[PDB]
């Protein structure tokens, strides 16, 4: 089965999507494609991004296919058949999520891990590479994959760091010590 | 003994509120820019240590 | 001093390491967080938010894992780490919780500094066998005397208190409670009883007044009360008589003898109600939870009376169930009396009637019976069973021109009924048991007029300890009753009459 | 074998996902090795996508989503044989006795395809009982289900003790007591009970096989406990031969447990709040005890109606099956008589005359006349006082409780017990004792002889030793 | 979102590799879900509605909802008989059985198989199980005995020929 | 809610001045007493006069919230603590309300009590 999972409506699409490229052995051609067609539905904003409202008909779904195939005709061929089912299913209008789940499907695929180490305010990029090197370095960067590290910034978290990754996090922040730290002198 | 344990549950609760108003001090400092700093170095220290 | 304790516990609380598994809230309403994450996660186990919440994890269901909160909602706000604390539901046990009060988790809400504690041990672990149960021999005497001489209780054998609401269900309960000071004041450890009462849903008023009322009769001491209370979390509440259990558990294992009772299982009932449904789990009968009749049962059976091989332990249990207008047709009645090995089946009538305790002699069966009551209590008193049964056949006859015959049982049985009354929050020794009913039985106080019986009861007491307190110590000691006995006794009971 | 991560745990229903090939099929039992020993769960549907639903039969509580799963193949087996004698085996079939590894030769799917229409028994046969009571009244039925009514206090256990000991000699069959919802403290007694009265004889040779569900166990392993004993008592029939006669507790707990398999498994409850798939479960369970061309097993069962109605959807159920049913009550015992069988309750299916022979017929007919018209005549016999009564009327008086000291009878296993040396009486002898007692040729034998006496032969003996 | 009988990951992914369904499942189905006892096979393009369907494993069942991308077989026998992903064919009749003069004293099962156990039944035709009732035109009122030889069952509550009548 | 520490057991008797409630279960201070009574079974006079009697007879303030009862029911209420003094317009009353009436939305029918608890 292809590794990671993704549950739910949407992602049955793009497991499917993964599983039939990865037996063509084309799935970076997939990718590929994917990215491309995805992006010239984003640069299409109004009129292919926001008509992308449910409402249109069997025969006009099919009709915004044909466009769709018409904008370039560098695509993989399975996701050629892919658009048709979007079409078909008349779930057409989830485009975008199918697309984004098969790009984490398949950067696992590829191998890279995303990371995030968020804080109060923006860190360091001394911090941001010293820590890119640790978190790389250790065993939980399994190495054979890679580590997209972003820092986001969230004001909750007072202080600190949290790293996270692989749904383990170490979590040594203010906020959170400051938590339990209250918690014990109010016993 | 009875008002004696009170007295003891009454500083209990007094101090603890006191030491709130030594986080709300604390967490204005600059000290709030400097302990990332030796967060950033334990969890190297720990990351690695795995 | 108290700061000193503080600066102890700054130094006490120690960095952390790196924690394994975090989920981020995928939707949190009605309690029942629903955290996408937690990739391992033991079934049942214990997950803590950022918050400070605590829930536990009942479903965990293909792709998200529902957590139910066991605090307010308010607390938890979609997306925000779930930690996962790595150990399934456990409690503190062991014996150094005797007199604290304590919540479903096990914390002190006594305020009685820590709860030392000997293990931790999981709410869920399963009943003893086949093989490691041997029948109930000894007698677990509530000091009532109608419980005691009607209804015989012995020690590891679960009999129900159903009864109307609010006619002082409780009130037989925590008798029982308190003569087990007799026995447990002593150093016969092959004797103490060690009571744990299991609180849940009352209001926090009704466990203060609990809780002050076990003071009073200096009686925490082998009490340790588990209360989950009206206002604390549904999941709490839910986890409340099956935390209780485990606590018991110390006990007997270790091979004490202990008595738990579980007050009331009908709001057990109703919390496992409040937990399916809102985890939108199938519904089923009378909208309870579908295996309700599987959730009591489980409670129910860990009771039990061990074997000699497994270190003659028990663990006693004594359910307590509300009945909604008294009903026993009802689902969550029906399904405990079945499960249960005994009924006393409180009568709002009767309490009415000033018959209080007010158990109704008919309707209360012991399906344990003669293997428990003290064996002088037994002699003495098989034969009251037998009276008040024609009493109660008799009854509605006493509406004109009537046999001496049915005048004979009237005047006896009426002369009983009035005997047996307790007065409310006072236990009485078995030592003093055996003489009174021995009266009653002998038809010496036949002759006595009704307004009069109570005040015989009080006297006849004196008069035993003056006349005669060898007669009650040999009573006590032998606690079986020779014909030679039985002949002093008989004595006594004229001598008394006679004044 | 296939292997299959647990992909969810919601509830005591545990759903796994088996890595694509083969699916485990409905019906058949995986086998996840736990650190509590191993959980068997049975798969009961098949959720598309290579995935199954399973119910459990150890409790679900510490399940990993992602611990591996193995098929063992097919339905639960348990062991059987005649190797199984006197151990109490537990619903994934395994000891829970204690005595160590049941040393067994074949073990056998516990689903297993009623006897074929083919193999039914073309007419109806009495299988012998040996208690007076129930050879007259309402003699058993060879592989039938005759279902015991009344709760304890009736020496419900000795009875059923005593029933273990009659077939044993009878025809020689074994017994399986297979108890579905059978309270801990009540499995302990019987237990204890079935050892000290020798019908297990731990170090002998021991009749009854045991089979015990406790309450404690999950609602899947409740309701698929009598299933589980049926196949051991299948073994017998079928691979020994011999008639065998399996008990099962409380039927209603198995109706009851079932109910919850169902509202676990998700679907619609239906009427009164029973299964939906109420009528063929019962089915299932009930039509697998049947009368083969080999041997038959013939089931007692304990019928406890809910709220005291008759008409309830689960009894009424259960009534469909049963053939006679014997109804031990309290009143009765309470008489002095013991069996406890209550001779005007008591009703069989196999008692018409053309099944039971005419004679047999005609002198249950008149004892049963004698017993109601007694009953009625005690009205006023007593209301009235005694001497007012008819010389016709006090012919049946005399008759009568003649008769019902007469249907007393100490028994083998409560030999111990009592003391009394124990009467198995023939069937074809206990026809005979009536049809003297009603011709009054022993009308002139004291009353106080046939309290507590065997056959007609023997209260000729006690009249005699009684008048000395 | 939703769900379709075409969501199943399986049905799902052979469609996306371009392959055709069509032509293979136009006469046979394979099963998806299964269990409960329905089960609900994929594809059976060309099949009639309440058709009966042979289960490869032998066990037949009727074609009850015929839905839009899923044909739903309702089981006529045990559930352990069907796992998921076996072959269904289509039996190509509605569901019918055999009737005709040599069944007399024959015991048939309800699939009109012989459970009696004397070997085939002779049989005319078959007849669909569910077939229309007579109408009013094609009746006439009853007009003779059915005689059941028990006086009141035969007496008192008369009872002739061509007629319904509980016995309740 | 406060918590386990905090309850603290009392038993004080409230003279009701009602003869049945005086004699046959006297109410009692810092309780929890409860009117449990049907439909129209007089509930309205049974609150009046205990509003007459136990409102005037109490040292403190009162909050006197209405969970979804009638409006007509409600200027009753208001008229009558006016008329009674309680509620006095020119002096300081006594007694605050929170009137919350069954004309409002299903959802303000429920925290309608909160909000009364708070005051």
């Amino acid at each position: 089965p292809p590794p990671v999972r993704l549950f739910g409506v949407e992602g049955t699409y793009a497991t499917a999507l993964y599983q039939a490229a990865a037996k063509n052995s084309s799935i970076d051609a997939a990718f590929q494609s994917l990215q491309k067609v995805e992006s010239t539905v984003k640069k299409n904003p109004k009129l292919g991004h926001l008509l992308l409202n449910p409402a249109l008909s069997l025969k006009d779904r099919n009709s915004v296919i044909d466009a769709i195939v018409e904008t370039h005709k560098n695509l993989d061929g399975y996701v050629v058949n892919l658009l048709k089912v979007l079409s078909e299913n008349n779930r057409l209008g989830c485009f975008e999520k199918i697309a984004s789940d098969f790009g984490v499907l398949n950067d696992a695929h590829n191998g890279l891990l995303k990371g995030t180490v968020t804080s109060a305010e923006p860190l360091d990029p001394k911090s941001f590479k010293r820590i890119e090197k640790a978190l790389s370095a250790s065993k939980l960067v399994g190495q054979g994959k890679s580590l997209k590290l972003e820092n986001v910034v969230k004001p909750e978290i007072k202080g600190g760091l949290i790293v996270e990754l692989g749904d383990k996090t170490v979590d040594l922040s203010i906020s959170t010590k400051i938590q339990k730290l209250n918690k014990v002198l109010e016993d | 003994v009875r008002y004696e344990a009170s007295l003891r549950q009454l500083e209990q609760r007094q101090l603890a509120k006191s030491v709130i108003s030594r986080v709300q001090s604390e967490l204005g400092n600059p000290k709030f820019q400097e302990k990332v700093l030796q967060q950033s170095i334990s969890e190297i220290e720990q990351l690695l240590s795995k | 001093e108290v700061s000193s304790i503080l600066e102890e516990r700054i130094k006490g609380v120690s960095d952390e390491a790196n924690l394994n598994e975090t989920g981020r809230v995928l939707a949190v309403g009605d309690g029942i967080a629903r955290v996408f994450g937690l990739n391992n996660i033991q079934a049942e186990e214990l997950v803590e938010f950022s918050s400070g919440v605590k829930g536990m994890a009942l479903n965990l269901e293909p792709g998200q894992v529902g957590i139910v909160l066991f605090g307010s909602d308010r607390l938890v706000k979609e997306g925000e780490l779930v930690k996962r604390t790595g150990n399934i539901v456990d409690v503190p046990v062991g014996p150094g919780l005797l007199g604290r009060v304590v919540d479903a988790l096990g914390n002190p809400i006594d305020g009685k500094g820590p709860i030392d504690a000997a293990g931790r041990s999981r709410a869920q672990v399963k009943a003893p066998g086949i093989l490691p149960r041997r029948s109930v021999h000894e007698p677990v005497q509530t000091g009532l005397k109608a419980v005691d001489a009607l209804v015989p209780i012995g020690r590891g054998q679960r009999e129900l208190i159903i009864g109307d609401r609010q006619t002082g269900k409780t009130a037989v309960a925590l008798d029982t409670i308190l003569n087990q000071k007799r026995w447990n004041n002593g150093s016969d450890e092959s004797k103490k009883l060690y009571c744990v009462y299991v609180a849940v849903g009352q209001k926090r008023s009704t466990v203060a007044q609990l809780v002050q009322t076990l003071e009073q009769h200096d009686a925490m001491k082998y009490s340790i009360i588990v209360a989950a209370t009206a206002s604390e979390a549904a999941p709490l509440q839910y986890l409340a008589p099956f935390t209780a259990a485990s606590i018991g558990e110390w006990f007997r294992d270790n091979g004490k003898h202990a008595l738990i009772v579980y007050d009331d299982l009908s709001k057990q009932a109703v919390a496992y109600r409040q937990l399916s449904l809102l985890l939108r789990r199938p519904p089923g009968r009378e909208a309870y939870p579908g295996d309700v009749f599987y959730l009591h049962s489980r409670l129910l059976e860990r009771a039990a009376k061990l074997s000699e091989k497994e270190g003659s332990g028990s663990l006693t249990a004594l359910p307590v169930i509300e009945t909604q207008g008294g009903d026993v047709s009802a689902y969550i009645p029906t399904n405990v009396i079945s499960i249960t090995d005994g009924q006393i089946f409180l009568e709002a009538e009767l309490f009415y009637k000033g018959i209080r305790p007010a158990i109704n002699v008919g309707l209360s069966v012991s399906r344990v019976g003669s293997a428990a009551q003290v064996k002088a209590l037994k002699q003495v008193a098989g034969s009251l069973k037998l009276f008040l049964a024609q009493y109660r056949e008799v009854a509605a006859f006493a509406q004109s021109d009537l046999d001496a015959s049915t005048k004979q049982t009237l005047v006896r049985g009426e002369r009983l009924t009035q005997l047996l009354k307790q007065n409310q929050y006072s236990p009485l020794a078995t030592e003093e048991q055996v003489p009174l009913i021995y009266a009653g039985v002998n038809g010496h106080l036949d002759g006595i007029e009704l307004s009069r019986i109570g005040e015989f009861e009080s006297s006849f007491l004196s008069y035993l300890k003056s006349n005669h307190n060898e007669l009650l110590t040999e009573i006590r000691e032998k606690g079986e009753l020779s014909k030679e006995l039985l002949a002093s006794l008989k004595s006594a009971t004229e001598s008394f009459v006679a004044t | 074998p296939i292997t299959g991560k647990v992909t969810a745990v919601i509830g005591a229903i545990v759903d796994v996902h088996f890595e694509q090939s083969e699916l485990p099929a409905i019906l058949n039992a995986l086998e996840i090795k736990t650190p509590q020993g191993k959980l068997v769960l049975e798969v009961a549907q098949h959720l598309g996508e290579n995935t199954v639903r399973t119910i459990a039969m150890d409790g679900t509580e510490g399940l990993v989503r992602g611990e591996k799963v193995l098929d063992t193949g097919g339905p639960i087996s348990v062991p059987v044989g005649r190797e199984t004698l006197g151990r109490i085996i537990n619903v994934i079939g395994e000891p829970i006795d204690e005595r160590g590894p049941i040393k067994s030769k074949l073990r056998k799917p516990i689903h297993a395809d009623p006897p074929s229409f083919a193999e039914q028994s073309t007419s109806a046969e009495i299988l012998e009982t040996g208690i007076k009571v129930v050879d007259l009244l309402a003699p058993y039925a060879r592989g039938g289900k005759i279902g015991l009514f009344g709760g304890a206090g009736v020496g419900k256990t000795v009875f059923i003790q005593e029933l273990i000991n009659n077939i044993a000699k009878a025809h020689g069959g074994f017994s399986v007591f297979t108890g579905v919802g059978e309270r801990t403290r009540e499995g302990n007694d019987l237990y204890r009970e079935m050892k000290e009265t020798g019908v297990i004889n731990l170090e002998g040779e021991s009749k009854v096989a045991l089979v015990f569900g406790q309450m404690n166990e999950p609602p899947g392993a409740r309701a698929r406990v009598a299933l589980t004993g049926l196949t051991i008592a299948e073994y017998f029939r079928d691979e020994e031969g011999q008639d065998v006669l399996l008990f099962i507790d409380n039927i209603f707990r198995f109706t009851q447990a079932g109910s919850e398999v169902s509202a676990l498994l998700g679907r619609i409850p239906s009427a009164v709040g029973y299964q939906p798939t109420l009528a063929t479960d019962m089915g299932l369970l009930q039509e697998r005890i049947t009368t083969t061309k080999k041997g038959s097993v013939t089931s007692v069962q304990a019928v406890y109606v809910p709220a005291d109605d008759l008409t309830d959807p689960a009894p009424a159920t259960t009534f469909a099956h049963l053939d006679a049913t014997t109804v031990l009550s309290r009143g009765i015992s309470e008489l002095g008589i013991y069996p406890a069988v209550d001779p005007l309750d008591s009703k069989s299916r196999l008692l018409d005359a053309a099944v039971v022979g005419q004679e047999h017929y005609d002198v249950a007919s008149k004892v049963q006349e004698t017993l109601q018209t007694y009953k009625s005549l005690q009205d006023i016999i007593a209301i009235l006082g005694m001497d007012e009564l008819s010389e016709q009327d006090k012919l049946t008086v005399e008759r009568a409780r003649k008769i019902q000291r007469f249907l007393s009878q100490p028994f083998a296993v409560a030999e111990v017990f009592t003391g009394i040396p124990g009467k198995l009486v023939r069937l074809k002898d206990t026809v005979a004792s009536f049809k003297a007692v009603l011709e009054g040729k022993y009308d002139n034998i004291p009353e106080h002889a046939f309290y507590m006496v065997g056959g007609i032969e023997d209260v000729v003996a006690k009249a005699e030793k009684l008048a000395a | 979102t939703k769900a379709q009988p075409t969501e199943v990951s399986s049905i799902l992914e052979e469609r996306i590799k371009g392959v055709s369904d069509e032509a293979n499942l136009n006469e046979t189905g394979r099963v998806l879900a299964v269990g409960d006892g329905i089960a609900r096979v994929f594809g059976l393009n060309n099949i009639q509605a309440e058709e009966l369907v042979e289960f490869s494993s032998g066990v037949k069942g009727m074609a009850l909802n015929l839905e839009p991308g899923q044909v739903g077989i309702v089981l006529f026998g045990s559930d352990r008989l069907v796992k998921e992903g076996e072959l269904v064919k289509r039996t190509g009749n509605i569901v019918d059985v055999p009737v005709g003069p040599g069944l007399l004293g024959r015991v048939v099962d309800a699939l009109g198989n012989p459970i009696d156990g004397k070997g085939p039944i002779d049989a005319a035709g078959r007849s669909r199980a569910q077939v229309k009732a007579p109408g009013i035109l094609p009746r006439r009122s009853v007009h003779e005995p059915v005689q059941t030889g028990l006086k009141a069952v035969d007496a008192l509550v008369p009872i002739g020929r061509g007629q319904r009548e509980l016995i309740i």
